[PDB]
């Protein structure tokens, strides 16, 4: 196991990879991770804000 | 390296240097190396926050020993001076140790983040 | 050869200098118990031995050193303390010793003595006369 | 041959401490490390001390005996025969016990928890104790070469 | 709301920062001239944007958001150049961005001030950010720790010789700093030098004035003479 | 404070020890 | 262009504090301890 | 009680003992001897012991046989100082003064302190003259000796500079370097004292490294606070500042920097200049004045720390040039552009070096252009400097009505220099937008 | 590096010293009876028994 989110409500929805060692994964939580496979470690934790059209805050 | 329950995610460690703050100011916390060390070895601390950039960072490496040895949960933040501000110092914090007692929003936050740093090991 | 001197300028007396330097009394509260106990021997044997009347207004001397019989080399069989008698200070072993049901028997006389008509007697009397 | 004997192995003691502990040996000495070592069992048995434990360790009658009737507790313990806490004088004695054994602490934590590429001379394994002794002397000159109060100077007239 | 913005200083554009902070904030960039929404700078934080500043040629913006990222968005590329760390801060409050001769690629202005809650104001030489590569860690060329409360105003003078910074919640917390040599200033404010609870700091056009104006609405000036 | 820090160093241990011997004293299996 | 150079007090009497005034080193090399105190060189 | 307090005037001017007791203490003050046997002692072995520490001193150095006919004399065995006139006390105040700059170089050791127990137990020196005692003591103030003599001086007998030493009489320990560099900044008396000892002593060529660095250092401590002290914001208090500091300090450096005989006390001189030209934000006009009598002052011997004393001081000014005395000497300086490369490893030489290059341009002498070559080649300037220092020289030989020979020599040279400073001679000449190929072929034809 | 050998080694050091020093005091009254003035002139006890020696 690579790793883990500290939140326990983040779902991994979706997974991409943009070479041999980063892996971009979509979440629950608004956020678009990318980790990197070797160490298992973050890059850099994209987000994205509210969705202002209903309600449900998280995109 | 030797610090191997890193928090590397930076929404993590904002929740683990907000709840230092907080028991700084619900004066449950414990600052320095030799502070934290005398309230793992009396069994009095909850939550234990060591900092990985430390020059030489075998000064703080008795620590995992001890907690190892008293289970209770240890991890390492990235930065000492973020560490020492986050308690509201105005020094490098090396390591620090956040306590216990009977009835807190406090205490019930503490035993989610050693949840959260159960789940980091 | 002959070198710069250090200059060294910056009430009673500490030690006594005709008695080869007996120092001065550390007014612990053991050295004290002590020091009543001793203005209190005859009590202590009860009647069995009684001392000279040397009754000043301080029992604390000036000068005093808390020491301990070492050994009479004629006789040690009889003559010597054991490893559970040989006790710290001297009203560690008063109360070791024997009689100390004595001592409470005596107390307890005197106690009634002094209780026998101040004022739980007058208690007695203004609740026998109300009843 | 008694005395020949002890002095061989004091010169014995002395290079198996600067083999095991070079940056305590380099802060305070073989004979005063080696007996923080035989107080506390064991390399990283002292290492797993606090400061403040190691500035009284040895002097432990007096502090329980001073913390269980509300006494003042003692200052510093087998630390008083070191060399650098000698020098001072005054309250700069029981200052300097308190910095001494904080560096104290953190020289047997680096002596007893770093790693070394094997290839590593003497004089830069003992870097930390190198500078904490000399960062501790340039302090103790300093708490002795803080100057007296100031006064009025006073003529013949009382003026 | 349309309460916090920055005009950029070639007067062309305007920076709004849009009330969304949900874990990171973003801030629509208007023309001046026309007032349409031209431009859109969304950084990850953790409550949002605690400021912004534009660069002193006028296309880039360098964003610093709460819990320490500050980022450098430009205007021609209209992508991030780059994203670094402020040293230790749990999380920024205000900065500024001032003086002239700084790297020709990051718009140049020579200095960033970043003041965090906690009350530490860390100074760093923009020409230590670059290693286009933006270093993760740079080091401040000053950590100022004088005053004790959160930093509320920071503001640089418009040669970039003075930096004053002042936080609002105490009586007369106000510093005045020199640059380059990043020294604060002893002789003033004194402990009877009227400035109040410090709530917005204002430095003149030609630098000879400072206005200072505190909570119970009273601006006081200062003729800054060197 | 370091009178009150001694004392529950000693009745911590002595509630180890307690716990420790009252354990001892007296869907688990499957 | 230039500033005065600002400098603590404290470095420059741990400088001349280092040693007594016999048996401090001569004062050449005390003056270019003192000029690269005072040196504006960043 | 201003009878009483005319009368404790009095008794404290009195100098000479007038009942047994008084005697009997006054002859008890020792610096060697406990009190008890300095008590029972008569002049002559006070004269056995402290002749042979005389004899040893003697044999050490030799310029202590005057002292030998006048001060350790065995007439001077029975001579008493309060029976001679006023005339014959000054005389023996000039011959003691001497005595002690003499023997202030070699006071760590037991002859010495032995013959200045001579003169402490004979002549009351700690008494008479203790003005230039406890100044020839104070470069020593680390050591039991000091502590000696500070418990057997009077205490109404010190002068007023020195009154900072009364918690050391009543606490009998040795003063630190905090507590007499600080009476040094808050009194301008004490410092005047200590500059004019250690002047007194290096004009009788009598110095010693001791005291040179502890003169140096203590100047240098006591300008670096008193410009802390004097610096206020207010401009015409900073003006007035600046003259009372300059006022207070002019007489010592303006000896100290041209005494060429002692070379020590000339480079903690240039410590002073440097500090005083750094520190304090002075006027452009006293650091061409300072600059000016450096260069008037520096030998072969302090040649390297007068440039770097030089390169503070031109460094530290608004001007752009320099006030042709000092380009005529660094003219006179042999390697000149090797040593600023040495400097400017570490110091930053680039205005010193620009308006060295402004003062060779503006002299119409041509036997400077090897030095304007190797300091235009030297990158040491920087391309504006470069570029307005060319420009300068084009304008001098458009200027000059041989000598356009060797200018024209020179600025091909120039033109065709190899690296970024002929890059930024040849940016010049396109941007003052005039011909190469005119002068060159007008040079070469 | 095992510290046993430290341990033990001051142990043995303590030890040695209480040894020395009462072996000493021993031939102090030992060759007292021979030579009493030499315990006043020489208080060092290493130096005593070499002179003894």
């Amino acid at each position: 196991t690579l790793t883990r989110t500290p939140s326990k409500k983040t779902k991994f929805v979706s997974i991409a990879f943009q070479s041999h060692n980063i892996v971009i994964v979509g979440c629950s939580n608004s956020t678009i991770c990318a980790y990197d496979v070797r160490t298992g470690t973050m890059l850099r934790q994209m987000t994205l804000g509210t969705d202002l059209t209903g309600g449900s805050k998280n995109i | 390296s030797a610090a191997w329950p890193k928090a590397e995610d930076p929404a993590l460690v904002q929740e683990l240097l907000d709840c230092v703050q907080q028991a700084s100011h619900y004066r449950q916390l414990k600052k320095g190396a030799n502070e934290t060390t005398k309230s793992v070895n009396r069994g009095t601390s909850e939550l234990v926050i060591l900092a990985a950039d430390t020059q030489p960072l075998s000064i703080v490496l008795h620590i995992p020993l001890i907690c190892e040895e008293k289970n209770v949960p240890y991890v390492y933040v990235p930065s000492k001076v973020a560490l020492g501000r986050a308690c509201g110092v105005s020094r490098a914090v090396i390591a620090v140790s956040l306590t216990s007692n009977e009835a807190s929003d406090l205490n019930s936050k503490i035993r989610a983040l050693r949840d959260k740093v159960e789940r980091l090991a | 050869e002959l070198s710069v001197r250090v200059p060294q300028l910056p009430g009673p007396p500490d030690t006594l200098s005709d008695w080869y330097n007996i120092p001065r009394t550390n007014l612990t509260p053991e050295l004290k118990r002590d020091l009543q106990l001793l203005r209190m021997r005859d009590v202590v044997a009860m009647g069995k031995q009684f001392f000279k009347k040397d009754n000043r207004k301080d029992f604390v001397p000036e000068y005093c050193q808390v020491g301990t019989i070492i050994a009479g080399a004629t006789d040690g069989v009889s003559g010597r303390l054991t490893r559970k008698e040989r006790k710290r200070t001297i009203v560690e072993e008063v109360l070791s010793s024997d009689s100390v049901s004595k001592y409470k028997r005596k107390y307890h006389e005197i106690q009634e003595h002094k209780k026998s008509g101040r004022k739980g007697y007058y208690k007695k009397l203004m609740a026998a006369r109300k009843r | 041959e008694r005395s020949e004997y002890r002095r061989q192995l004091a010169e014995y003691l002395q290079n198996r401490m600067k083999a095991i502990s070079p940056n305590m040996t380099e802060l305070i000495g073989a004979l005063v490390g080696a007996r923080l070592i035989a107080h506390s069992g064991s390399l990283v048995n002292l290492a797993k001390n606090p400061g403040s434990t190691i500035q009284i360790l040895g002097a432990e009658k007096a502090l329980f005996r001073a913390l269980k009737t509300k006494h003042a507790t003692p200052k510093y313990g087998i630390i008083y025969h070191a060399s650098l806490v000698g020098q001072a004088s005054g309250p700069n004695k029981g200052k300097i016990a308190r910095q001494l054994a904080a560096k104290i602490a953190l020289s047997v934590r680096t002596d007893a928890f770093e790693d070394f590429p094997e290839n590593a001379d003497d004089e830069t394994r003992a870097a930390v104790g190198i500078q904490a002794r000399a960062k501790l002397e340039n302090n103790l000159r300093l708490l002795e070469g803080k100057p007296l109060n100031k006064g009025v100077a006073l003529g013949p007239n009382g003026i | 709301t349309m309460e916090r913005f920055r005009v950029s200083p070639c007067g062309r554009y305007m920076a709004l920062v849009a009330s969304d902070k949900k874990g990171g904030g973003m801030l629509n960039i208007i023309n001046v001239g026309t007032m349409q929404w031209i431009a859109q700078a969304r950084i990850d934080g953790r409550h949002g944007v605690a400021d912004f500043a534009w660069w002193s040629d006028g296309n880039g913006l360098t964003i610093a958001g709460r819990d320490g990222q500050v980022t450098e968005w430009s205007m021609i590329t209209r992508r991030t150049v780059g994203i670094w760390r402020d040293e230790g801060s749990i999380g920024g409050t205000v900065m500024a961005l001032g003086g002239r001769n700084g790297p020709a690629e990051l718009g140049g202005d020579r200095w960033v001030a970043i003041g965090s809650n906690s009350g530490i104001l860390n100074v760093y030489d923009r020409n230590d950010l670059i290693e286009i590569r933006i270093k993760k860690y740079p080091t401040p060329t000053r950590v100022f720790e004088q005053l004790t409360t959160s930093i509320s105003v920071v503001a640089f003078s418009p040669d970039g010789q003075l930096l004053a910074f002042g936080s609002q919640h105490k009586k007369d917390a106000l510093r005045l700093v020199h640059l380059p040599s990043c020294t604060v200033y002893r002789n003033w404010p004194t402990e009877q030098t009227p400035l109040g609870r410090v709530t917005a700091i204002a430095f003149s056009s030609k630098s000879d004035v400072l206005a200072v104006g505190n909570d119970v609405g009273r601006v006081r000036l200062w003729e800054i003479r060197g | 404070l370091g009178y009150v820090r001694t004392m529950r160093n000693i009745a911590a241990k002595e509630l180890k020890e307690l716990e420790e011997r009252y354990v001892l004293a007296g869907p688990k299996k499957i | 262009d230039t500033h005065a150079v600002v400098v603590a007090p404290q470095r420059l009497a741990e400088i001349f504090n280092a040693a007594p005034a016999f048996a401090m080193p001569p004062i050449e090399d005390v003056f270019y301890q003192v000029a690269s105190l005072f040196s504006t060189k960043p | 009680s201003s009878l009483a307090q005319q009368l404790a005037q009095i008794a404290a001017n009195s100098r000479s003992s007038f009942n047994v007791k008084a005697l009997k203490a006054s002859h008890s003050k020792s610096l060697i001897w406990e009190p008890r046997v300095a008590v029972s002692q008569t002049f002559a072995e006070i004269y056995s012991q402290c002749y042979e520490g005389f004899k040893e001193l003697c044999h050490l150095d030799s310029r202590f046989v005057p002292f030998d006919a006048t001060l350790f004399s065995a007439q001077s065995q029975e001579v008493d100082r309060t029976q001679m006139t006023a005339e014959e006390n000054a005389a023996l105040d000039k011959r003691v003064d001497s005595f002690l700059h003499l023997v202030g170089s070699r006071l760590r050791l037991m002859p010495a302190i032995k013959a200045v127990e001579w003169l402490i137990r004979r002549f009351r020196i700690h008494e008479f003259n203790t003005g230039t005692l406890l100044a020839t003591f104070l470069p020593y103030h680390t050591i039991p000796a000091f502590v000696t003599l500070l418990s057997i001086l009077p205490v109404q007998r010190i002068p007023i500079e020195y009154r900072f030493l009364d918690p050391y009489i009543k606490s009998l320990t040795p003063p630190p370097r905090a507590a007499i560099v600080q009476q040094a900044t808050n009194r301008p008396d004490l410092l005047s004292a200590i500059s004019r000892y250690t002047l007194d002593s290096c004009r009788a060529k009598q110095e010693y490294p001791g005291l040179i660095s502890f003169w140096g250092g203590i100047m240098a401590e006591a300008v670096n606070g008193m410009i802390d002290k004097m610096r206020s914001g207010r401009r015409a208090i900073q003006l007035e500042n600046d003259h009372l500091l300059l006022q207070q300090i002019g007489p010592v450096l303006s000896e100290a920097m041209v005494m060429k005989d002692v070379p020590g006390i000339q480079i903690a001189s240039y410590m002073v200049v440097a500090i005083l030209a750094a520190k304090g934000s002075l006027n452009d006009n006293i650091l061409t004045a300072f600059m000016e009598q450096l260069v008037h002052g520096w030998t072969v011997d302090t040649l390297r720390p007068g440039l770097v004393c030089l390169t503070m001081l031109a460094q530290h000014r608004s001007a752009k040039q320099l006030s042709g005395r000092v380009a005529k000497a660094v003219i006179k300086v042999p390697d000149l552009v090797s040593s600023l490369r040495d400097i400017s490893k570490e110091h930053q030489v680039d205005k010193l070096a620009n308006g060295l290059v402004l003062a060779f341009v503006d002299r119409g002498d041509i036997r400077t252009l090897p030095v304007i070559n190797s300091l235009l080649l030297s990158e040491l300037l920087q391309e504006k400097q470069a570029k307005v220092a060319y420009k300068a020289l084009l304008l001098a030989a458009h200027k000059i009505d041989n000598i356009r020979k060797q200018v024209g020599s020179a600025l091909v040279r120039l033109s065709q220099a190899e690296g970024d400073v002929g890059d930024a001679i040849r940016t010049a000449i396109q941007e003052v937008d005039f011909n190469i190929e005119e002068l060159e072929l007008k040079l070469g034809a | 590096k095992v510290d046993v050998m430290i341990v033990h080694a001051v142990a043995l050091l303590d030890e040695l010293d209480k040894e020395l020093n009462v072996m000493a005091m021993r031939v102090k009254e030992w060759y007292g009876w021979h030579f009493p003035e030499l315990g006043k002139i020489l208080p060092d006890n290493l130096s005593y028994a070499r002179v003894v020696l």
